[PDB]
């Protein structure tokens, strides 16, 4: 799916920049665990759209990702 | 009914006089610095920020919301009013410098306030007895160069929203309350 593919490509690039910036604040392993939890939440949200469990402290990310996906989808 | 209309007219005149004057739009807000801590999942953010060159625009659109709520007790008319900018938005722009770990950037921020509203109270034997900027219903923060998915955006936006509900609201009250007091009590 070229539309889904472009979305996933842009999302992976955003995640790469986020990972780089986090490596300036936290140790490598903490950043890796955080990125893994984030990708898990992204997967669940995308699969449900195609009640989602949300880890504590990530509710902000769930709301922001809904806003981000709706924005990119209306753009695509 | 007539008292209500007289109070509406006096309020509209106060609003117009305050808006015809400078300092209200754009309104300077004094610089503000703060330390902060948040927990985003497993991440523990501890850092500092500073807001400089803070300007609020949009208060030229202040408008009375509905009739003055008027009630008479013991020969004294009391009235409570709401004044806001609901159709339009009050925007705060400022330079934000933050330090988290080895990150110490400076970026520009636009923060949009939804449903900016002031609550005001009058007594007529006019004396103004109460004036407050109500807590902001929502503050939408745009921080230059940060994705909405970035945890650093999450932390910074949360700290900034708290700062707006505290410091920014107090500063805007400091500016607006004596202006309205002067205009209404004349
Ligand atoms: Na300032």
């Amino acid at each position: 799916s070229p539309k889904e593919e472009k979305f996933k490509k842009k999302l992976e690039e955003e995640l790469k920049k986020i990972r780089e910036r986090l490596l300036m604040v936290f140790d490598e392993e903490r950043v890796e665990e955080y990125m893994k939890i984030m990708k898990e939440v992204i997967e669940k949200i995308l699969e449900n759209r195609k009640k989602v469990e949300i880890p504590p402290g990530m509710e902000w990310f769930y709301e922001n990702f809904l806003r981000y996906y709706d924005y990119e989808e209306e753009k695509l | 009914d007539k008292i209500t209309e007289e109070i509406n007219k006096a309020i509209d005149d106060a609003i117009a006089a305050i808006e015809q004057s400078e300092t209200i739009d754009p309104m300077k807000v004094p610089d503000h610095a703060d330390k902060f801590e948040r927990h985003v999942g497993i991440l523990d953010f501890k850092g500092e920020l500073a807001m400089r060159n803070i300007e609020a625009r949009g208060l030229k659109q202040m408008k009375r919301q509905g009739d003055a709520n008027v009630k008479g007790e013991e020969g004294i008319v009391k009235a409570h009013l709401l004044i806001g900018v609901h159709d339009d938005i009050v925007s705060m722009e400022y330079d934000l410098a933050y330090k988290l770990g080895d990150l110490h950037p400076t970026t520009h921020v636009i923060s949009d306030i939804q449903d900016f509203v002031v609550a005001l109270s009058l007594e007529i034997p006019i004396t103004m007895t109460s004036f407050e900027v109500r807590q902001f219903a929502n503050v939408v923060n745009h921080i230059g160069g940060l994705s909405i998915l970035d945890p650093i955006f999450g932390v910074l936006s949360d700290v900034l929203t708290a700062i707006f509900q505290d410091t920014v609201r107090k500063e805007m009250t400091k500016v607006l309350a004596p202006a309205f007091k002067r205009e209404l009590e004349k």
